[PDB]
DNA sequence: CGCGGACGAAGCC
DNA sequence: TTATCACTGGCTTCGTCCGCG
């Protein structure tokens, strides 16, 4: 019989802190198991890894360290374990025991991450093209990411099947897909990710352990929770999606939005088909904003973590991720709680460095662009003038660098009574970036003092060179160059 | 075995490739922003003529058929340079009034008031061709005579189809230069990366430049290339180029007999 | 063994991460890239092993860090419905949707020089001298500089980077020395990137992650050219001896 | 009467 | 001095309706 156990088979990219030659594949178990020997696990999807740590925080979090002066006793646990720094593997088999039989991505009953249900009902097969991402599926237009003509395709390696699988789960075309037949109820359509399109930051230390560590969020008392993988009850489609006040119900893993099935290979080395389909007809709010993303609230006070997107720089996202003031955002917990010195690790904070996955696309089905991003170290009145300066800096430089562009934009318009945006920002922000982390780190940038508590001005003499290598050739005739100029003076400051 | 074909050939005012605005693509090179006309939309006219002229040797010759499934070629053993202007070029705006015919009691006030960019100059285009994978892939050598034959007078000959009715850019290359290299491929390109200065035109001008680093490519690396070259004047010569040819026909004819 | 490549042209883009309508280039040469383009100077279809080029090292020093460009790229967009990029289910999309609109970037006017090296490089430049297929910088419409290979064979190219290789004109202030250019190191800010592949196969190309370090490294002011056409002259002068 | 082609149903404010 | 300032599209599966043969 066709089974595939994700702690046993290998899948996760393991490349550890010594050697740093030829990275070896492992299973669940074993990567967790030597967490401590191992620098990082990784997945080619981002989309795959923003749920893969979420999975991996949570199960170690259940192994060790849940419901529970709560603060302080959350705290004082945490810098035991911590301090400790290796976890007992018979806690992990401990923990693996009651679920033993649970982790069969090809179970005949209860599959991984999957409804068996969907088996019977949905008359029409989806397809390995239109799990996958990146594979053209049935009508896409078959001419980027490899030719798949949907007749004969090729079947994936089971472990890029749990990548695409894991990736579908969190980010999935909100587009109508095949349809089930549940009790006589066949609507095709299929709702959204639960976080489709938003940016996950997940903290770094050294190796996977401290880090996976690190990437527990507190779970705030509340009831029990337990997860769609960890559900002893197989979901009843219609109905209310119940709340849940536990960490697994604000780590978006208590029921997910879509519902996949994988038809295993009979060696259960490929997929063949794959049925993606609704789970659920009624959208219900799940409660409190997950600790990861960077919430945001724009005019009508909707409260909505920033999307994310290609064409921003990502360090004036890094300055959010500082507080204890409010830039116009509410911002993540996770990062609130883990990094600041109120916590308690002594030094892993220091050398502590954070990781971005960002997949940017429609708000339909449509895709654009993903991008992962390992951004350094960074880190209390003392810290709070280091934070006030980076503060101060990400403002006067995006704000300077928008009035660049509604001057450029203008500027074209007024002359002509524009293709200077582009070009502007590309140069723009390209040159920015290495002024903006000579700030950060005190060293001196030309038209910027060190250690001035002001912004000191730096970002307009780059916009204003970044200007002027734009438009150069067109204030030519004296007319453009009558308003180009005209236009260029606002960037003064 | 490579042909390759270099080419400058100017083109008046015109927008024949414009971006997802109004402005013609545009490549910032050497300091200074210069038009281009992508490769792709070029190649797609070649497309159009080469195989419109041969009434599978365009899936060989070319990549693949855009409207076919993949028919494990797809590779095409031509590779197209964008296009780019010798000099630099301000993109030129060009005001335009749609007038409403029908008028009311009050004056002038047109149908739709806008603005469309357009740009002159002359381009530098370039091309090669790799014979020894044409002849292992269509198997007839004279299959092969026809297509670069054929492809060759197609490259000189067509123009991309874009806002032309509006602007009559059609044109002949003023120069052409037909290496048969067999060593590697090389483009002359970094001739202009240098954009010439203006006020008195730059068909001589750039044709003279080009040979220039003709010259000392061929100083640096002395080969076995056979070569030549065509133009519209007759007043200047071009020692590095090779031989002179009255006219573009025969000079496809001489290299693609000298192919083989 | 080792030899100093240049890559440079009007535009270059060297792509990764990217597997939508829209791709974007690294500002710095990746080696997926340069092994690939080895591959194909060298006839390695499509799927063979590419272990043979395992063991490369790749320091690039940026000379001119050059202005990425989005180029927008449609594809069959103004032909008849009956002549339309297929779908995968077979019928083509209605014509008013069947333009597709990629919007690929690219890297202009940069110029950047890779010092290969590693225990065979000299068989890859034998190579480059007379290509399997032709050698392209990311995308293949974009053309090689004539000057691909600066020098076929080289003991220790690194130091030669580091000396005695023209870089295009910059601000030289009078009396001047050790103006600043950034080598980019494989071992020893930096960055992480999936590029070392792990095959070409068309159906399942896949990579693995090779850490980038970010070096701002010192060179002599005398490298630097003259503003206007002496570069060219330099290169070539350093290119036959 | 059969077949082919075209538009709509959301998800979304 | 006054009037004028375009559209269209590059999402998802399938079903139904309509035009055709």
């Amino acid at each position: 019989p066709p089974s595939f156990d994700v702690t046993i088979a290998p899948w996760l990219i393991a490349r550890s802190r010594d050697v740093l030659a030829a990275p070896e594949m492992l299973g669940l178990r074993d990567v967790l198991i030597r967490s401590h020997e191992l620098s990082d696990v990784e997945i080619p999807l981002p989309p795959g890894a923003a749920v893969l740590w979420r999975i991996l925080a949570l199960i170690t979090a259940r192994i060790t360290g849940l419901d529970q002066n709560p603060k302080r006793k959350w705290q004082a646990r945490r810098s035991q374990i911590l301090s400790k720094g290796r976890l007992d593997p018979e806690a992990v088999d401990a923990y693996f025991a009651d679920y033993s039989e649970r982790f069969d991505l090809f179970h005949p009953e209860r599959p991984w991450l999957q409804d068996p249900r969907l088996r019977e009902e949905c008359p029409k097969t989806s397809g390995v093209n239109k799990l996958a991402w990146g594979r053209t599926a049935g009508e896409n237009q078959v001419w980027l990411g490899g030719h798949h003509h949907d007749l004969d395709p090729h079947p994936l390696d089971s472990a890029e099947a749990v990548w695409h699988l894991l990736a579908t789960l969190g980010y999935g075309p909100s587009g109508m897909c095949t349809a089930r037949v549940v009790r006589g109820r066949s609507e095709r359509n299929v709702t959204a990710g639960p976080l489709r399109g938003t940016v996950s930051y997940h903290p770094l230390g050294r190796t996977l352990f401290e880090s996976l560590i690190l990437n527990i969020p507190y779970p705030g008392t509340g009831a029990a929770d337990l997860a769609f993988w960890e559900q002893p009850e197989l979901n009843d489609p219609l109905g209310l999606p119940e709340e849940s006040a536990g960490l697994a119900g604000i780590l978006r893993l208590d029921h997910f939005r879509h519902a996949v099935l994988l038809h295993p290979s009979p060696d259960g080395s490929h997929v063949v088909d794959a049925w993606v389909t609704w789970a659920w007809r009624e959208r219900n709010i799940s409660p409190e904003l997950d600790p990861y993303l960077i919430y945001q609230t724009s005019k009508e006070g909707r409260v909505y973590p920033r999307p994310a997107e290609a064409e921003r720089a990502i360090w004036r996202d890094l300055d959010a991720l500082l507080h204890y003031g409010e830039d116009g955002n509410y911002r993540p917990t996770i990062l609130d709680n883990c990094t600041p010195l109120a916590q308690v690790p002594q030094e892993v904070l220091d050398s502590l460095r954070l990781r971005a996955f960002g997949f940017d696309q429609d708000g339909q089905a449509r895709d654009k662009q993903w991008f992962t991003a390992t951004t350094p170290a960074v880190l209390d009145n003392e810290n709070a003038r280091i934070v006030r300066r980076i503060t101060l800096a990400r403002k006067a430089a995006e704000a300077l660098g928008r009035r660049l562009e509604k001057a450029c934009k203008e500027a074209w318009k007024e002359s002509n009574s524009g293709p200077w945006v582009q070009h502007g920002m590309s140069r723009y922000w390209a040159k920015a970036e290495p002024v903006f982390w000579n700030i950060v780190y005190d060293r001196p940038a030309q038209g910027y003092t060190p250690g001035m508590a002001g912004p000191g001005n730096a970002f307009n003499l780059v916009a204003l060179a970044a200007y002027d290598e734009v438009t150069g050739p067109y204030c030519e005739r004296p007319r453009v160059a009558k308003v180009v100029e005209r236009h260029r003076s606002t960037l003064f400051s | 075995t490579f042909v390759d074909i270099h080419a400058i050939q100017t083109l008046p005012y015109s927008n024949i490739n414009r971006d997802d605005l109004g402005s013609p693509k545009t490549v910032v090179y050497g300091g200074k922003e210069r038009t281009r006309v992508s490769s792709q939309s070029w190649k797609r006219a070649v497309r159009h003529e080469v195989e419109a002229r041969l009434g599978n040797v365009s899936v060989n010759l070319f990549g693949r058929m855009l409207a076919e499934l993949p028919s494990t070629e797809v590779d095409g053993a031509v590779q197209f340079a964008h296009a780019f202007t010798v000099h630099g070029t301000t993109v030129e705006v060009d005001f335009f009034t749609a007038v409403d015919d029908i008028p009311k009691e009050n004056d002038h006030g047109s149908g739709h008031m806008n603005a469309g960019q357009f740009s002159a100059g002359t381009f530098y285009r370039y091309a090669n061709v790799n014979l020894d994978r044409l002849v292992e892939n269509t198997g007839d050598a004279q299959t092969a005579r026809t297509a670069v034959a054929e492809f060759l007078r197609a490259f000189l000959s067509t123009v991309p189809s874009g806002k032309q009715n509006a602007t009559a850019a059609m044109t002949l290359p003023d120069l052409v230069h037909i290496a048969v290299r067999f060593d590697r491929p090389i483009s002359f390109a970094p001739a202009f990366e240098t954009a010439l200065y203006g006020s008195d035109g730059y068909t001589l001008r750039a044709c003279q430049e080009l040979n220039n680093y003709a010259e000392r490519l061929r100083e640096v690396w002395p080969d076995d290339a056979i070569r030549g070259y065509a133009t519209v004047e007759n007043k200047t010569d071009l020692a590095a180029l090779g031989e002179r040819y009255d006219s573009y026909p025969a000079l496809i004819d001489a290299m693609v007999a000298a192919a083989f | 063994s080792g030899f100093l490549l240049r890559l440079a042209g009007p535009m270059q883009s060297w792509g990764e991460h990217s597997m939508f309508g829209e791709r974007d280039t690294l500002p710095y040469p990746s080696r997926s890239g340069l092994i690939g383009m080895f591959a194909a100077a060298q006839g390695v279809r499509r799927g063979d092993p590419l272990d043979r080029y395992k063991e490369l090292k790749f320091t690039v020093r940026v000379d001119r860090p050059g202005v990425r460009l989005v180029d927008f790229h449609t594809i069959g967009g103004g032909l008849p419905k009956e002549r339309t990029v297929p779908t995968a289910a077979g019928e083509r999309r209605d014509p008013k949707k069947a333009t597709i609109v990629t919007s690929r970037s690219y890297l202009a006017d940069a110029v950047f020089t890779v010092a290969v090296t590693g225990p065979e490089a000299d068989t890859i430049a034998d190579a480059l001298a007379a290509p399997y297929w032709q050698p392209y910088l990311g995308r293949r419409a974009f053309v090689p500089d004539p000057l691909l290979v600066l020098r076929r064979r080289v003991a220790d190219p690194v130091r030669e980077l580091v000396e005695a290789v023209p870089l295009p004109h910059r601000r030289v202030e009078e009396d001047a020395a050790t103006v600043l250019v950034d080598l980019i190191y494989e071992e020893g800010t930096l960055t992480v990137l999936n590029d070392v592949p792990l095959s070409f196969d068309s159906k399942s190309r896949r990579y693995s992650t090779r850490q980038i370090r970010v070096v701002p490294t010192e060179v002599p002011a005398t490298l630097v050219a003259g503003p206007g056409r002496d570069y060219q002259n330099k290169l070539f002068t350093y290119v036959k001896q």
